[PDB]
C-alpha cells in the first residue's frame, strides 16, 4: 500500500476534487490497516477502530458536499473576464 | 398534499451529496429559481393593480398629475391616460384593514398557489430523472425515509479518476 | 382562565412567611432606606459603609475563586509539564516537592515581566536539564 | 374581566344560535351600509367622496381628517332610520371582534381551538348575538363595562400629560375648561365650562394628528380589537 | 432640521430651465433627459423632491450594512483560480445493470 | 407584601448560587482532568442504520 | 528560491509607531484646556458650562489614541 | 500575553458539541411533525412561514455554480491558511 | 458548539433584591439628557421621543454593575468582547433607524443631500450625501469601539502598574532596612501616588464612556427628530 | 454618590461601627498579606525548580 | 386603577413590554441571535487546541481523541454501522483478511 502526498507543497498546485479524493484514500487505508491488525490481534473491531472510521466519515462528508463547477456560457465568461490576457502576464511575472 | 415536507429532507440531502448533481439536476433547480422570480413578478404586478384600483381618486389626481418631472410630452400624455380610465367609472376605494385584505389576499393566494404547484412539478421532474438524485427521490417516496450513502452503495458513476475506491 | 394574568390573583396567604420575610426586610431597610443613601443609577449608594463592607467581601470572594480554581490549573500544568508530562509522574513527588515547585510558579508570576530572565531563559554552559530532558 | 368556566359553559351552549343570529344580522346591516353607502357617495361633498388627503405637517403622514373625510348627513332619517343606525354600530362593533378571530382561525389553521377555549371563557370579546337571555346580557355588558374601565385611564393620563408637560393653555377660561374636563365621573362637569378646550387642542393635536400609542388606548376603550 | 413645506403648483420652476451635463436638453433633445442622470438631480433639486437622490443612497448603504455584506463576505465567489477545476460531467449518471425503483402510481 | 416574599426567595436562590458559582463549581477543561467535564456530544443519532 | 521567513522583534517597532498617535492625542487634550482657560476669562459666568464641554472634548479625543493603544497590545501580545 | 489571559470569562461550566446535521435534521423532524397534521393547510400563513423560507435558501444553495472552493465548513482544522483541506 | 457560562453579577443581583425589595428615589442619573430632549416651551414631537428613556437606564444599570466593579481585582467583565458589543450597539442603533425608516417619510432624508441648490448636485451635493450615510454606520462603529477599547486599555494599564507594585514591594522593602531606604521610600510613594491617580481615572472614565454611549444613541435620534410649535 | 455616613475620625474609632470593623480587618489582611509574602518568597531556603528549563509559558504561547 | 406594570404578571408584561413598546428592538436582536448561531456557532479542533483551554491543551492525554472516540462508538453501537464494509476501507472483506494475515 501507499499514502498519497497531501503535504500543502504538494496540495497547492491540485485541483480541490483530487485532493479531497487522496485525503478519503488515506483515511480508508488508513483505517483498513487498523482493522487488519485488528482482526489480527482477534480483538473486537470498534473498541480499536472508531477513530479511523470517524476520519473516513469527515472525509466523505467533505468529499460529498464539493461539485466542480459546469463549463457553460457564463461560467467560461466570467472566467475569462478575470484571467485577461494583462493579468496572465502579471501572474507570470510575479515570482511568488 | 404537503410536498414541501417531504421534499425538505431530500434537498438537505442534495446538499450533501451535491457532488452527484449532474447538469440535468442542476438545470431542474435553475428553472425553479426562474419560476420563483415569475411568481414573485407576477404576484407584484397583481399587488401593484389592486393597489392602484383601490386608491382613492385625490390620491390618484395627486399622483397622475401636474407637475411632470420630465415633461417630455409623452410622460404627461400617459399619465393623463390612465387617470381617466381610473376616474371615468365608479372605483371601490376602502381604507384601512380593508384595502389591506383587498390588496394582499389574492397576492398571498397566488403566490402560495403558484410555489406549491411549482413544487409538485419539481417532485415529479425528479421522480422522472435517471440519475441517482433520482432514485433517492423515488426510494424516498417508497420507503418514506432518506438513504445516505446511496451513491456509494449502488456505486454511481464517478470520474474516470476517482474509481478505485468502488474496486471491490 | 387556567391562569391569571393579573398579579392579584395571589397563590398564598398574606400571612406566609410573614416572620422572616420581615427580618429579611429589617436587613435590607436599615442601611439603605435613608437620605444619604442616595443612589448613582441604583448602582452607586450613598451610605459609605456599604462600600466599606462589600469591597472587601467581593475581593475576597473573587480571590478565593481565582486562588483555588483558576490559577490552580496553570500551577498543575507547570508541574505536570516541568516534572514528567504526566500526573502520575507528579504525584510520585512528595508533598514537600510539590511545594517547592507551586512556590516557584508563584515566584514567576511576582517577577512576570521585571524578574530576572535566567528563571526561563537557560544560561550557556548551565549543567540542568533542558527542554529535551524527557523527550 | 377575567375567564371563568360558567361564561365558558354559556357561550358553548350559545355557539351555534350565536353564529346563526350573526349572521342574520349581518345580512340586514349590509342592507343599512348599503342604503348609507350610496346616499354618502350621491349626496356626499366632493372632498369627502374622493377621500381628501391630509398630511402631517412634521412626517407627511396621512390620517383622516375631522373637517373633511367626516360627513354628517342631515337627511338620512328618509332613508335610514335611528333603530337602524345603532344595529349598524353595534353590529360593527361585534364584527370587527368577529374578524379578528375568523382571521386568526385562517392564519393558524387548526392551533387556534385552545385560544378558542381561552376566546370563549370570557365575554370581553365575545358578540353580542352569543347571549340569547337578559342575564347572560347583563353579564356581557358588565364585561365590556369593566374592559372600559380598564382601558379609559389611561388614554385620560396620556392625553392630560402629554399636554401639560408640553403646552399650557392660552387664558384663563382654557385653564377652567382644561382642569374640568378630566375630572371623576363623581362630579358633574358643565360642558359649557369644557367646550373651550376642544378649540384649545385643536391648536394642539387634531384627530389627523393622533399618535399611535394614544390610538390604541382609545380604541381599548371603545372596545375595538387592537391586535 | 426644520419642518419641510411641499412646494406649490406654482412655485416650481419649468423642465426647460434644467441643466444637464453640458447644457440644457431643450426641445429636439428632451428624450436625453431620461438618460441623463445629473439633469435628473437638478430637476428633482429644483422641484424640492431631493430625497429621490437621498432615500435610494441611505437604503443601499443599510442594504449593505446590513444583509449583503454578511451575506458577500460569507457565501460569495472568490477571484477564481489560473487552473481551473472544470467539471467532467462524468458524475451522478446510475451504473449499467442498475434496476432503479418504480416511480409512484 | 407580594415583593417582600418573593425577594426573600430571590435572596435565598441567589445565595446558594453564588455559593455552588464560587465556591463548589469546578471550571471546565482542566489541563489535569481532575476537576470539570472536558465536553461532550450530544443529538447523535440513534436507531438510524440507513443514515450511514 | 522562495522562503517563508518569521521575524519575531518586529512586533515591537510597530508597537512603538502605534504609540506615537498619543503624541496628537495629548497635545489635542492641551490644546482643549488652553481655550477653556481663554474662554472662562472671557465670560466666567459660563464656566461650568465650558467645564462640561471640555470633558466631553477630552472623552471624545482621548478615546482615539485609545484605537492606537489597543492596536500596540495587539501587536505587543502577538 | 499573560494580561491578556486575564480579560477571559471566569465562570464557565460546561461545554456541549453538536453536529450542524444532526440538530438541522432533528429540527426538521419536529416541523414536520407539527406542519404535516390535516388541520393546517398548505395554504395556511403557518405552513408557508415554516417551509418557504427555507426551500428558498436550499433552492439557492443548489443553484450555486462558483468557480472559486468553498472549503468544508466543519474541516478538523481551519487554522492553516495553505490548507483548505 | 454551546458554552454553559454565567455572569459575575449573582452577588450584585442579590443585592440588589436585598436592597430594592422596597421602593426608593432616584436623583441622579448619569445620563439624564434622555429625560429632556426639549428646552423651549410650546414645542412638542408626535414621534415617540422618550422611548430610549427605559433602555438608557437599563444599559446604564447594567454597564455600571460591571464597568465600575471591575475596579475591584479579580473582578471580571463577562461581556467584554469587540462583536458582542457590536451586536448590541448594533441592536439600539438598527432598532431606532428601522423605526424612523418604517415611517416611510422620504422627506425625513431631505437633510442628508448637503449644501444648497448654488453648490453642484452631482460633484459636491451627492458626495456629501454618500459620505453622511457612511459616517452614520461609522458612528455606530466608533460607538462599539470607543467602549471596548476604554475598557481594554485601562484594564490593561491597571494590571500592569499592579505587577510593577507587586515586584518592588515585595522584592525590594528590605531596603529600608539598608542606606538606600531613602530611594525606595521616594519609589514608594510615586506608586502609591500613581496608584491613587489611575483608580480615580479609572472612575471617571468609566461613567464618562457610559454618557457618551448613551449620548451617541440619543443623538442619533435627535437627528431625525421634528418639532411643532403649540398654537 | 458618598454622600453621608458614619466616618471614623482615626484609627482608634474604627472599632465604633460593626461595617468599619469589618473594613479594618479586611485591611489588616490586605497590608499584612505584603510582608508574609516577603518572608516566603525571599527565604533563605527558597530553591528554583531544578527543571525550571525544561518549560515555560514562554515556549508555550509562543 | 390599572397599569401594566403593576397589574401584570411577569410573563405577560413581558410581551406587552416587546411587543408594544419595544417590538423592533426585539425584532433586531432576534435577528442578531439567528445571525450568530448560524454563522458563530463552531469551532474546529485546531482551533480549540490553540485557544479553547485556559492553560492550554493537555496533549499528554488528548482529551478531544478520547471525545471523538466516544462519539463514533456511541454512533456505531447504536445505529448497527458494519465498520468492514468496503465503503469505509476501500477493500473486500476477503482483501481485509488476506491483509490481516500479510501484517
Ligand atoms: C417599506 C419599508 C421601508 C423601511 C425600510 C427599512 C430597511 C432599510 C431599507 C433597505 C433594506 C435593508 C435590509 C434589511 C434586510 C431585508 C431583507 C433583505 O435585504 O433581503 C434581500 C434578499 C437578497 O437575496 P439573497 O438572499 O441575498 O439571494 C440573492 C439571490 O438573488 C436571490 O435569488 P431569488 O431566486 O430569491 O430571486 C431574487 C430576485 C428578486 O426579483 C425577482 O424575483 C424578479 C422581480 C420581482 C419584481 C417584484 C414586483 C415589482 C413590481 C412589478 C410591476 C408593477 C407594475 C405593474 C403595472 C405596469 C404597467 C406598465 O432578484 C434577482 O435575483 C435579481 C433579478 C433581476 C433581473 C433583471 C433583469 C434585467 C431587466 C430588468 C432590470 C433593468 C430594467 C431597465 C429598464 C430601463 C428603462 C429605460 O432578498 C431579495 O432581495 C430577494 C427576495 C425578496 C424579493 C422581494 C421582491 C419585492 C421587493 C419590493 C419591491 C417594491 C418596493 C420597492 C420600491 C418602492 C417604491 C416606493
Ligand atoms: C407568512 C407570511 C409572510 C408574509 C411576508 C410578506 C410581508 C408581510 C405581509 C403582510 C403582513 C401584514 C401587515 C403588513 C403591513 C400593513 C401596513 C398597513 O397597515 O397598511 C395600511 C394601508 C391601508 O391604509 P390606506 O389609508 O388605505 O392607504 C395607506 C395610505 O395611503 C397611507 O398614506 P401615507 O401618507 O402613509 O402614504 C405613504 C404610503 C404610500 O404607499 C401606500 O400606502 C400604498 C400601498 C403600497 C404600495 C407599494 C408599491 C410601490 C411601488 C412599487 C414599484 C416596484 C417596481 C420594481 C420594478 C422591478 C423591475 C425589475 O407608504 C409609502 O410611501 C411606502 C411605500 C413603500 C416603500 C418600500 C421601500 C422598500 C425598500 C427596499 C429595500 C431593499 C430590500 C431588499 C433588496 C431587494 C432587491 C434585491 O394598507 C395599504 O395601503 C396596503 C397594505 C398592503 C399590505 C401588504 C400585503 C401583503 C401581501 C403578501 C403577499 C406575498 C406573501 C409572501 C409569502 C411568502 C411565504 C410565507
Ligand atoms: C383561503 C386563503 C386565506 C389566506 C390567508 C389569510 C390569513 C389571515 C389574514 C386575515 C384574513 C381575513 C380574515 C377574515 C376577515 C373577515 C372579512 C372582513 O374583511 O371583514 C370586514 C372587516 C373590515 O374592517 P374595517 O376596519 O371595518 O374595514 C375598513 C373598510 O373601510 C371597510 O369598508 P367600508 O367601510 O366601505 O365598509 C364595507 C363593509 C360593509 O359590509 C358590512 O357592513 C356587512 C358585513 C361585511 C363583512 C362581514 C365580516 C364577517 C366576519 C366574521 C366571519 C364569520 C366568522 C365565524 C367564525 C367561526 C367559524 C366556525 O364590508 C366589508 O367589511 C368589506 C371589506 C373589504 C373586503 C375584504 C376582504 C378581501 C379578501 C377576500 C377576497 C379574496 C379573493 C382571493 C382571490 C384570489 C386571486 C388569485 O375586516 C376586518 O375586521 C379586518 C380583519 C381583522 C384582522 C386582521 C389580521 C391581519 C391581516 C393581514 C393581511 C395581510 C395580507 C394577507 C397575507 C398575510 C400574511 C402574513
Ligand atoms: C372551538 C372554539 C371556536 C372556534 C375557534 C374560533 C377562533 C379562536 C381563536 C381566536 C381567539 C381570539 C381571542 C383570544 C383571547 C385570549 C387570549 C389569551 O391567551 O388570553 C390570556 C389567557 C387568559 O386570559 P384571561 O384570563 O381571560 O384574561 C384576559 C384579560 O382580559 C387580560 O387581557 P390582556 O390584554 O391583558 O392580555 C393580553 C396578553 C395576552 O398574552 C398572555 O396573556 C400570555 C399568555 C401566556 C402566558 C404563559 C404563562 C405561563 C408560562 C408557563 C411556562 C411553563 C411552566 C412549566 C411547564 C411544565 C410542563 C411539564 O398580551 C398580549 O396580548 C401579547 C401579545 C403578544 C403577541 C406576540 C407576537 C409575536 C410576533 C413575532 C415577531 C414577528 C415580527 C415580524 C417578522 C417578519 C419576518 C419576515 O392566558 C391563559 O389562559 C394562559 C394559558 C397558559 C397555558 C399553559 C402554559 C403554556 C403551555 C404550552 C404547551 C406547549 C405544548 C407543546 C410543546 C412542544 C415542545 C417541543
Ligand atoms: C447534560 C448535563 C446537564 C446540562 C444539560 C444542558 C442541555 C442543553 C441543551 C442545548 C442548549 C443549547 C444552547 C445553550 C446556550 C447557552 C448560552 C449560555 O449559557 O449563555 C450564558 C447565559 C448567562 O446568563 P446569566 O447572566 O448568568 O443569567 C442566567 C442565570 O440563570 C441567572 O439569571 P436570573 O437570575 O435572571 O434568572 C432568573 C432567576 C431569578 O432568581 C432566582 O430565581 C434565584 C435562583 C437562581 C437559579 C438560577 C441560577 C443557577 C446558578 C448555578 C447553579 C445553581 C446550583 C445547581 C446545583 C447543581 C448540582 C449538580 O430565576 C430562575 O433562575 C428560575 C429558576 C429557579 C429554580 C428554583 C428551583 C427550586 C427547587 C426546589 C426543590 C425543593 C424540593 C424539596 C423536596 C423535599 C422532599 C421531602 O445563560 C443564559 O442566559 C441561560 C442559558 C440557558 C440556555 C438553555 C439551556 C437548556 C436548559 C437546560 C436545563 C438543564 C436541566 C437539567 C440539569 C440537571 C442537573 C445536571
Ligand atoms: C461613587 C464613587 C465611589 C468611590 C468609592 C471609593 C472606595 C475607596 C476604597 C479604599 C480602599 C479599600 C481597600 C479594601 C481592601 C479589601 C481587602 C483587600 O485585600 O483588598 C485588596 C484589593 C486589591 O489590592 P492589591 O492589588 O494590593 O492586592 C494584592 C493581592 N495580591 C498580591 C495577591 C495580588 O483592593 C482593591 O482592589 C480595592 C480597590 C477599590 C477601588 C474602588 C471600587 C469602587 C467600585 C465598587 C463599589 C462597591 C459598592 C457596593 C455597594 C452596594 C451596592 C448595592
Ligand atoms: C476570525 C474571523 C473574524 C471575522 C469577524 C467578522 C465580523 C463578525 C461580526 C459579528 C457580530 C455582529 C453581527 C451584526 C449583525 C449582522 C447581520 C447580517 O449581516 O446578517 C445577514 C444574514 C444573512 O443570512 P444568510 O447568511 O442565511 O443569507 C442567505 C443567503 N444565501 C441563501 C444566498 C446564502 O442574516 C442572517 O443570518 C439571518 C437570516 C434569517 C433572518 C431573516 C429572514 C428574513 C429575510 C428576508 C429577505 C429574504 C426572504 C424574503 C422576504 C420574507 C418572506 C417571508
Amino acid at each position: 500500500f501507499h499514502f498519497h502526498d497531501v503535504s500543502n507543497d504538494a496540495i497547492k498546485g491540485m485541483p480541490p476534487s483530487e485532493a479531497l479524493h487522496k485525503h478519503l484514500e488515506n483515511a480508508q487505508l488508513a483505517h483498513r490497516i487498523c482493522l487488519a491488525k485488528a482482526l489480527k490481534a482477534g480483538e473486537p473491531p470498534v473498541e480499536k477502530c472508531a477513530l479511523t472510521w470517524g476520519e473516513v466519515l469527515i472525509r466523505y462528508q467533505a468529499w460529498s458536499e464539493y461539485r466542480p463547477p459546469f463549463q457553460d456560457s457564463v461560467a467560461q465568461a466570467k472566467y475569462k473576464k478575470y484571467w485577461s490576457k494583462k493579468r496572465q502576464e502579471e501572474d507570470d511575472k510575479n515570482p511568488f | 398534499t404537503k410536498y414541501e415536507l417531504k421534499m425538505q429532507y431530500f434537498d438537505e440531502w442534495m446538499i450533501r451529496w451535491r457532488k452527484f448533481q449532474t447538469e440535468s439536476d442542476w438545470e431542474i433547480e435553475k428553472g425553479r429559481q426562474w419560476w420563483r422570480r415569475f411568481n414573485m413578478a407576477v404576484s407584484g404586478a397583481l399587488f401593484c393593480g389592486l393597489v392602484l384600483y383601490t386608491s382613492g381618486t385625490a390620491t390618484l389626481k395627486r399622483q397622475y398629475g401636474l407637475p411632470h418631472f420630465f415633461d417630455i410630452g409623452v410622460d404627461g400624455q400617459a399619465k393623463e391616460t390612465m387617470l381617466k380610465t381610473l376616474t371615468s367609472r365608479w372605483r371601490y376605494t376602502p381604507q384601512g384593514y380593508g384595502r389591506v385584505l383587498i390588496t394582499g389576499v389574492p397576492t398571498y393566494i397566488l403566490f402560495v398557489t403558484l410555489e406549491h404547484y411549482r413544487e409538485r412539478r419539481r417532485m415529479q421532474q425528479y421522480l422522472q430523472q435517471n440519475t441517482v438524485f433520482g432514485e433517492q427521490m423515488r426510494r424516498l417516496l417508497s420507503t418514506g425515509k432518506i438513504e445516505e450513502y446511496l451513491p456509494v452503495n449502488i456505486k454511481a458513476t464517478l470520474p474516470a479518476s476517482q474509481q478505485a475506491i468502488y474496486n471491490y | 382562565v387556567l391562569f391569571s394574568t393579573y398579579r392579584s390573583s395571589r397563590l398564598v396567604s398574606k400571612e406566609f412567611l410573614h416572620g422572616p420575610v420581615m427580618r429579611f426586610r429589617a436587613l435590607g431597610e436599615y442601611y439603605f432606606q435613608r437620605a444619604w443613601n442616595g443612589t448613582l443609577n441604583w448602582a452607586l449608594p450613598g451610605e459609605y459603609r456599604l462600600y466599606a463592607v462589600m469591597i472587601p467581601f467581593i475581593y475576597f470572594y473573587h480571590r478565593w475563586h481565582n486562588d483555588h480554581t483558576l490559577d490552580r490549573d496553570h500551577v498543575e500544568k507547570a508541574m505536570i509539564m516541568r516534572w514528567g508530562g504526566t500526573l502520575e509522574d507528579v504525584r510520585k513527588l512528595s508533598a514537600k516537592d510539590q511545594l517547592r515547585v507551586r512556590c516557584f510558579t508563584d515566584i514567576e508570576k511576582l517577577y512576570s515581566a521585571y524578574g530576572p530572565k535566567d528563571t526561563y531563559l537557560q544560561p550557556p554552559g548551565d549543567t540542568l536539564p533542558g527542554k529535551d530532558f524527557y523527550r | 374581566m377575567q375567564g371563568s368556566w360558567s361564561v365558558l359553559k354559556k357561550n358553548c351552549s350559545n355557539f351555534f344560535p350565536g353564529l346563526l343570529a350573526f349572521a342574520q344580522q349581518t345580512q340586514e346591516a349590509y342592507g343599512i351600509w348599503l342604503r348609507i353607502y350610496n346616499r354618502q357617495q350621491k349626496y356626499g361633498p366632493t372632498d369627502f367622496v374622493e377621500q381628501s388627503e391630509t398630511f402631517s405637517p412634521d412626517y407627511h403622514k396621512r390620517f383622516h381628517s375631522q373637517d373633511k373625510n367626516m360627513w354628517v348627513d342631515k337627511e338620512l332619517c328618509t332613508e335610514v332610520s335611528q333603530k337602524e343606525v345603532a344595529r349598524l354600530m353595534t353590529y360593527k362593533l361585534d364584527m370587527w371582534r368577529m374578524a379578528h378571530c375568523a382571521g386568526a382561525l385562517l392564519a393558524t389553521g387548526g392551533y387556534a381551538i385552545p385560544f378558542g377555549l381561552f376566546w370563549l371563557a370570557n365575554d370581553t370579546w365575545v358578540p353580542s348575538s352569543f347571549n340569547l337571555t337578559g342575564e347572560e346580557l347583563r353579564a356581557w355588558r358588565e364585561a365590556q363595562d369593566l374592559y372600559r374601565y380598564r382601558s379609559a385611564p389611561s388614554y385620560l393620563t396620556d392625553t392630560k400629560w402629554h399636554f401639560d408637560f408640553h403646552a399650557y393653555p392660552w387664558n384663563e377660561t382654557q385653564e377652567r375648561a382644561w382642569d374640568d374636563l378630566f375630572e371623576k365621573n363623581d362630579v358633574r362637569r358643565d360642558p359649557k365650562v369644557v367646550r373651550p378646550a376642544a378649540e384649545m387642542y385643536d391648536g394642539f393635536i387634531k384627530f389627523e394628528l393622533i399618535r399611535r400609542k394614544s390610538l390604541r388606548h382609545l380604541c381599548r376603550s371603545m372596545n375595538i380589537p387592537t391586535f | 432640521g426644520e419642518l419641510f413645506v411641499r412646494p406649490k403648483l406654482e412655485e416650481i420652476p419649468p423642465a426647460d430651465q434644467c441643466r444637464g451635463f453640458f447644457g440644457p436638453l431643450n426641445d429636439s433633445l428632451k428624450f436625453l433627459r431620461l438618460l441623463d442622470i445629473k439633469w435628473m438631480m437638478n430637476r428633482a433639486v429644483a422641484m424640492r423632491r431631493e430625497y429621490l437622490i437621498a432615500t435610494p443612497t441611505l437604503f443601499t448603504f443599510i442594504w449593505m450594512f446590513t444583509w449583503k455584506g454578511a451575506v458577500i463576505y460569507f457565501w460569495g465567489d472568490r477571484a477564481p483560480p489560473r487552473r481551473m477545476d472544470w467539471n467532467t460531467e462524468e458524475t451522478g449518471r446510475l451504473p449499467l445493470g442498475f434496476k432503479p425503483t418504480p416511480a409512484p402510481l | 407584601e407580594i415583593q417582600s416574599r418573593k425577594k426573600y426567595f430571590q435572596t435565598l436562590g441567589y445565595l446558594v448560587a453564588f455559593i455552588y458559582l464560587y465556591f463548589l463549581m469546578p471550571k471546565e477543561k482542566s489541563f489535569s482532568g481532575l476537576s470539570g467535564p472536558d465536553g461532550h456530544w450530544i443529538m447523535l443519532p440513534k436507531g438510524r442504520p440507513e443514515l450511514f | 528560491s522562495t522562503v517563508a521567513i518569521s521575524v519575531q522583534g518586529l512586533h515591537y517597532v510597530g508597537t512603538g509607531l502605534a504609540a506615537i498617535a498619543l503624541a496628537g492625542v495629548g497635545l489635542g487634550i492641551g490644546t482643549i484646556f488652553g481655550n477653556l482657560l481663554v474662554a472662562c476669562a472671557r465670560q466666567p459666568n459660563l464656566t461650568k458650562m465650558l467645564f462640561n464641554y471640555a470633558i466631553l472634548g477630552f472623552a471624545l479625543t482621548e478615546a482615539i489614541g485609545l484605537f492606537a493603544l489597543m492596536l500596540a497590545f495587539l501587536m505587543l501580545f502577538s | 500575553s499573560n494580561p491578556a489571559d486575564h480579560f477571559r470569562p471566569n465562570l464557565k461550566a460546561l461545554t456541549l458539541y453538536a453536529e450542524r446535521q444532526h440538530y438541522v435534521d432533528r429540527w426538521l423532524h419536529v416541523k414536520e411533525r407539527w406542519l404535516a397534521p390535516w388541520y393546517l393547510p398548505w395554504w395556511s400563513p403557518l405552513f408557508q412561514l415554516g417551509t418557504w423560507y427555507s426551500q428558498r435558501s436550499r433552492n439557492l444553495f443548489l443553484v450555486e455554480n462558483h468557480l472559486s472552493y468553498r472549503p468544508y465548513k466543519f474541516r478538523r482544522n481551519d487554522e492553516d491558511r495553505n490548507n483548505p483541506y | 458548539m454551546f458554552l454553559f457560562f454565567f455572569c459575575d453579577l449573582f452577588w450584585l443581583r442579590l443585592l440588589l433584591c436585598m436592597y430594592y425589595c422596597v421602593w426608593s428615589r432616584l436623583c441622579f442619573i448619569v445620563y439624564f439628557n434622555c429625560l429632556m430632549l426639549i428646552f423651549d416651551f410650546l414645542l412638542f414631537c408626535l414621534f415617540d421621543l422618550y422611548l430610549f428613556v427605559g433602555l438608557c437606564l437599563f444599559l446604564l444599570l447594567w454597564f455600571m454593575l460591571f464597568n465600575l466593579y471591575s475596579l475591584i481585582l479579580y473582578y471580571c467583565i463577562t461581556y467584554l468582547n469587540l462583536y458582542l458589543l457590536f451586536c448590541i450597539v448594533f441592536l439600539l442603533y438598527i432598532a431606532f433607524l428601522f423605526l424612523f425608516c418604517f415611517l416611510c417619510d422620504f422627506f425625513l432624508f431631505n437633510n442628508l443631500l448637503v449644501g444648497d441648490s448654488f453648490m453642484d448636485v452631482f460633484f459636491i451635493r451627492f458626495l456629501l450625501c454618500f459620505l453622511e450615510c457612511f459616517s452614520l454606520l461609522c458612528r455606530c462603529l466608533s460607538t462599539f469601539l470607543r467602549l471596548f477599547c476604554n475598557l481594554l486599555s485601562s484594564h490593561f494599564l491597571l494590571l500592569m502598574f499592579f505587577d510593577f507594585f507587586y515586584f518592588i514591594f515585595v522584592f525590594f522593602f528590605y531596603g529600608v532596612f539598608c542606606y538606600w531606604f531613602i530611594l525606595f521610600i521616594f519609589v514608594f510613594c510615586f506608586c502609591l501616588l500613581f496608584y491613587v491617580f489611575l483608580y480615580l481615572l479609572d472612575l471617571f472614565a468609566a461613567i464618562l464612556q457610559l454618557f457618551i454611549f448613551c449620548n451617541m444613541i440619543l443623538q442619533l435620534i435627535m437627528d431625525f427628530l421634528l418639532f411643532l410649535l403649540f398654537v | 454618590m458618598l454622600l453621608g455616613g458614619f466616618v471614623p475620625r482615626r484609627f482608634s474609632q474604627f472599632n465604633r461601627d460593626p461595617c468599619w470593623m469589618f473594613f479594618i480587618f479586611s485591611v489588616g489582611f490586605w497590608l499584612g498579606e505584603y510582608p508574609a509574602m516577603m518572608i516566603k518568597y525571599n527565604a533563605r531556603d527558597l530553591v528554583y525548580d531544578p527543571h525550571r528549563y525544561v518549560w515555560s509559558h514562554h515556549d508555550d504561547h509562543h | 386603577v390599572y397599569t401594566r406594570w403593576k397589574c401584570d404578571r411577569l410573563p405577560v408584561f413581558q410581551l406587552k413590554l416587546f411587543t408594544q413598546e419595544y417590538p423592533m428592538h426585539a425584532a433586531v436582536g432576534i435577528f442578531t441571535i439567528i445571525f450568530l448561531w448560524k454563522h458563530m456557532s463552531h469551532c474546529s479542533e485546531e482551533t480549540e487546541r490553540k485557544y479553547g483551554w485556559w492553560a492550554g491543551y493537555p496533549y499528554w492525554r488528548d482529551p478531544i481523541a478520547r471525545r471523538n472516540e466516544t462519539k463514533y462508538k456511541q454512533m456505531i453501537i447504536n445505529n448497527d454501522v458494519d465498520i468492514t464494509h468496503p465503503k469505509w476501507t476501500g477493500c473486500s472483506v476477503e482483501q481485509l483478511e488476506e491483509l490481516s494475515r500479510v501484517v
